[PDB]
RNA sequence: UCGGAGAAAAUCCUCCGAAUGAUUAUAACCUAGACUUACAAGUCAAAGUAAAAAUAUCUUUGACCCAGAUA
């Protein structure tokens, strides 16, 4: 019972693992986008 | 240590040795690495691997551990399914 | 510490032996000689160690090395010391396993 | 085991138990030293007849 | 002798001969050996299992080709070059 | 300062490893190798272990 | 039978025997220098003022297959010694010789600008189409 | 300061590589490890330059070249020299003539016919499977009238008993001019038989110019001959006996592996058990054992053990 | 106590820092051969396997016992 309970637990979390990794990449990218976007502002260009 | 005990008149084992080292019948002694369980969060991965290993002892250390234990700990033990079954003997040792 | 040359030129060196330890690039990796993180030099093959000088060309990507290289006078190029181990044995031999 | 049988120290006609092995001195048992008996070991299997 | 042997069914015999041609002697007998133990019991046991595995794998069709290993990749690429070289 | 935090695998396994985080920053989340699953999965902060 | 006699140790003398099998040594050092020397064969493309040359050279330093725009046969069928198509055409000529010589796997080490250069990109396309692999396989240990 | 400075990376690289080639006092890695044709040539070029269509294609980067025309022209001009490089690179001149080098001059052509639709060519360094080489190949080498020839085909590294010796496959003698059927078949054609697991064997075609017809009675072999003891043959000493009338002029060689057809050859006609070889690497180096392997892991004992199975001695 | 630098392998010889953080592409397991070393501790690493489809990048220290926190 312990082995089966452990195995199904891993499977359920693993099933949702793809989507969760996808979400964490979106947050990381948009975090970078804000840095690069606000870094490349026309106001920043105005100073440049 | 005690060379001649009051009750039996015998040598006495230093139990702190028996609690830290393994004797293979060939005469070798095994031990762990000091600090292998300490502050692992700041140790490098290669350093941690080195710490996890079982390591042999030198000739002088082996001589000291032999003095600090009695003959009972130097005997042959025939344990079923022993994981050190193969390491109680030396092979192709010319010296 | 005890930095220096562990293996000198003309010595038989096995696959993993360390040849030299250096705080700075006193010697450079050559042929069949690898680099450690600490910049130590170890053999990658069984052979005889050789120290030889040769021209230095850096990776294009790194800016500083290219700029220094380009700024060199047109006449000549800079040099460096390289360490080499000459493999002393063949990779393997073919033997008769079975006759059918 | 073959060596003991060949030299007559173990009688193959009757059943063999730990008593027979001990009586013929084929094996030495120390119960006080945690012996629980004898295990058959494959060594010599090729030449056992 | 693979072909003469009747205990193996004929359809299996043909597949085994093609698949394991390298292990068939000039006399036509299928020669397999084991040298992985000091006791001939296990060496014989290892040899027998090869016979059983060979029969079973021939009986069951290997539909899956699996991934192409680098050795297969090198073999395939050099074969293509030979074809292109022989454009004559 | 900096605190040592315990990142826990979100693949359902009990696997976790300790990392260091600057207390001013938000809770850390990383992609890391889970030996019990043999795949790279998200590790999410669960507890603070000590202050570095 | 006299025929059955076979020497215990075979001695194949073909220079490319181990290299073709994949067990031959590739130099793995030169970590501080560019380009790496872990190649059985290398493609060297030199663009001079006049002409453009492509070579295949072994580690020992002996050129095996050479295709150059300074060669009479190629010159008569081309319009200019240096050109983007030239690179393409010489690459195709080089490949056929490379296939002819049996050198199917090779190492090319372009510079960042050279790799981005359109002429070199087209030349690599010709070699890939010809069947010459620009990346060598890993050694067998 | 007087000298200019390299303004680009490439200039230094070209200078460096040329610098490396030159020998130097210090130790280095390398040590241890006619007129009418010119005028006609120029005239054709000018015509090509004049052609507007050539310009338009080039500027449109759509131009192309005919490979076959270049190959034939390359053969006439410098094909002999490039072929020499391959022969030296492949070791033919050192294994065949004990270091003597001859430039090939006759554009020898050989191809193995597969059925009748197409025929596999045999260039320098080509790869041909033994199945493809089952039957003798067509040979056309443009002799011209007269000038008798001898064609010799041998596997340089296929010998199974003596390393230096090699096995003849077929030898044609007194070949008059182009026609090759008119040659005496001293050695019948044999299919290649490279042993399994023995690597790549290099087989070469050798063509010798014959000043005067010479009977090679010593080199005649019974047809068919299936004895390897009789196929053993040295090119070097053979050329010594006939060097007066034999001078090499043609080359063509290919690499072949073992194949299922090789199994047929070893059994059907050679009538012997086929040899099987495997590549063996030397045993790994381990330092001499110490009775006390101080500061070594438990694995130290496994390095020097031979059998992985328990032993019991007197027990 | 340890690290960096001069004298240059001596000194009560002369200086700077550390009991670090930052940075992140998160950096596995297993295993030849070596360095350093009284012991203890500390370094580098081919091959193989496994994740991915570039390593972490900057450049250090505290043993044993004994107490904790968890699955
Ligand atoms: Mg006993
Ligand atoms: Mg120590
Ligand atoms: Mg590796």
């Amino acid at each position: 019972a312990r082995r089966q309970a452990r195995e199904q637990r891993i499977a359920e979390c693993m099933a949702k693992m793809p989507q969760m990794i996808e979400n964490w990449r979106k947050q990381k990218r948009e975090r970078w986008e804000k840095i690069q976007a606000d870094k490349e502002r026309r106001a920043r260009l105005q100073a440049e | 240590l005690t060379y001649c005990s009051t009750r039996k008149g015998k040598r006495k084992t230093v139990k702190s040795v028996v609690h830290r080292f393994l004797r293979l019948h060939s005469g070798l002694w095994l031990r762990r690495k000091a600090g292998y369980k300490k502050k692992l969060w700041k140790k490098s991965t290669a350093r941690k691997k080195r710490l996890r290993e079982f390591v042999f002892c030198s000739k002088t250390q082996s001589k000291l551990l032999d003095k600090m234990t009695t003959s009972f700990w130097k005997r042959r033990n025939w344990y079923a399914g022993d994981p050190y079954q193969m390491y109680h003997d030396r092979t192709n040792l010319r010296v | 510490k005890h930095y220096g040359i562990k293996k000198m030129e003309g010595h038989y060196v096995h696959a993993g032996n360390i040849l030299g330890t250096q705080r700075q690039f006193r010697w450079h990796p050559g042929a069949h000689v690898g680099l450690g993180r600490n910049k130590c030099l170890y053999a990658l093959e069984e052979g005889i160690v050789r120290y030889t000088k040769d021209v230095y060309v850096p990776n294009p990507k790194n800016t500083e090395a290219v700029d220094l290289v380009t700024s060199l006078p047109k006449g000549a190029v800079l040099y460096k010391t390289f360490v080499h181990v000459v493999p002393a044995k063949p990779e393997g031999t073919f033997k008769l396993v079975d006759m059918l | 085991l073959q060596y003991l049988i060949d030299l007559g120290r173990v009688d193959p006609t009757q059943p063999i138990d730990l008593t027979q092995l001990v009586n013929g001195r084929g094996v030495t048992i120390q119960p006080l030293k945690r012996d629980y008996g004898v295990q058959l070991v494959e060594e010599g299997a090729d030449t056992f007849q | 002798h693979l072909a003469s042997a009747d205990w193996i069914e004929e359809p299996v015999r043909q597949k085994i001969a093609l698949t394991h041609k390298n292990k068939i002697n000039k006399a036509g007998e299928l020669v397999l050996t084991s040298e992985s133990s000091r006791y001939q019991f296990r060496n014989l046991a290892e040899c027998l299992q090869k016979i059983r595995d060979m029969i079973a794998e021939a009986s069951q069709v290997p539909k899956e080709p699996s991934k192409e290993d680098a050795r297969l990749q090198r073999l395939r690429i050099e074969k293509m070059n030979r074809e292109r070289l022989r454009q004559k | 300062k900096t605190i040592l935090v315990k990142l826990v695998s979100q693949a359902g396994t009990g696997f976790s490893f300790n990392h260091k985080r600057s207390r001013l920053r938000e809770k850390l989340s990383l992609l890391h190798y889970d030996p019990i699953v043999n795949k790279k999965v998200l590790f999410v902060e669960q507890k603070k272990i000590r202050s570095l | 039978k006299e025929n059955e006699a076979v020497a215990p140790e075979f001695t194949n003398r073909n220079p490319r025997n181990l290299e073709l099998l994949g067990v031959a040594r590739k130099e793995r050092g030169w970590a501080t220098v560019w380009p790496n020397r872990e190649f059985w064969h290398r493609l060297r493309v030199v663009k001079t003022q006049h002409h453009v040359e492509a070579f295949v050279e072994h580690l020992n330093g002996q050129v095996v297959v050479s295709a150059s725009t300074r060669e009479w046969a190629i010159k008569k069928h081309l319009y200019s010694t240096r050109n983007v198509v030239a690179c393409e055409s010489i690459g195709r000529v080089l490949a056929q010789r490379c296939l002819e010589a049996g050198i199917n796997f090779m190492v090319y080490q372009p510079t960042p600008w050279e790799a981005s250069s359109d002429s070199i990109k087209r030349l690599q396309n010709a070699m890939t189409e010809s069947g010459v692999m620009l990346r060598e396989p890993r050694r067998i240990y | 300061e007087r000298l200019e400075k390299y303004r680009s990376f490439e200039r230094y690289r070209r200078r460096a590589e040329q610098e490396a080639r030159a020998p130097h006092w210090w130790r280095t890695y390398r040590e241890h490890f006619r007129t009418q044709k010119l005028l006609e040539r120029k005239h054709f070029l000018r015509e090509l330059r004049a052609n507007v269509e050539e310009e338009r294609a080039a500027r449109l980067r759509t131009a192309s070249i005919p490979l076959e025309a270049v190959r034939a022209e390359w053969e006439r001009t410098c094909g002999p020299y490039h072929k020499q490089r391959l022969a030296e690179y492949y070791g033919l001149y050192r294994d065949l003539f004990h270091g003597a080098t001859f430039v090939p001059w006759v554009p020898l052509h050989v191809a193995y016919a597969v059925g009748e639709e197409d025929l596999i060519p045999v260039y320098h360094g080509n790869e041909v499977t033994p199945t493809e080489a089952s039957r003798a190949p067509e040979v056309t080498y443009e002799a011209d009238k007269d000038s008798l020839w001898t064609l010799l085909f041998i596997n340089l590294d296929g010998h199974l008993l003596e390393p230096d010796a090699e096995y003849v496959h077929w030898l044609l003698t007194n070949i008059p001019s182009n026609r090759v059927a008119e040659g005496q078949e001293t050695c019948p054609y044999l299919p290649p038989f490279p042993a399994r697991g023995s690597g790549f064997h290099r087989f070469a075609f050798l063509l010798f110019k014959q000043d005067k017809p010479i009977n090679f009675s010593e080199d005649t072999r019974p047809s068919p001959c299936y004895q390897l003891a009789q196929r053993t043959f040295r090119t070097f000493d053979f050329y010594k006996r006939h060097q007066e009338a034999m001078t090499p002029a043609g080359l063509a060689f290919f690499q072949c592996r073992w194949d299922d057809s090789v199994t047929h050859t070893f059994h059907q006609l050679l009538d012997m058990r086929e040899p099987v070889f495997e590549f063996v690497r030397p045993p790994p180096y381990h330092p001499k054992q110490k009775r006390f392997p101080h500061e070594q892991p438990l694995r130290y004992l496994d390095r020097y053990r031979d059998s992985h199975e328990p032993t019991y001695g007197i027990y």
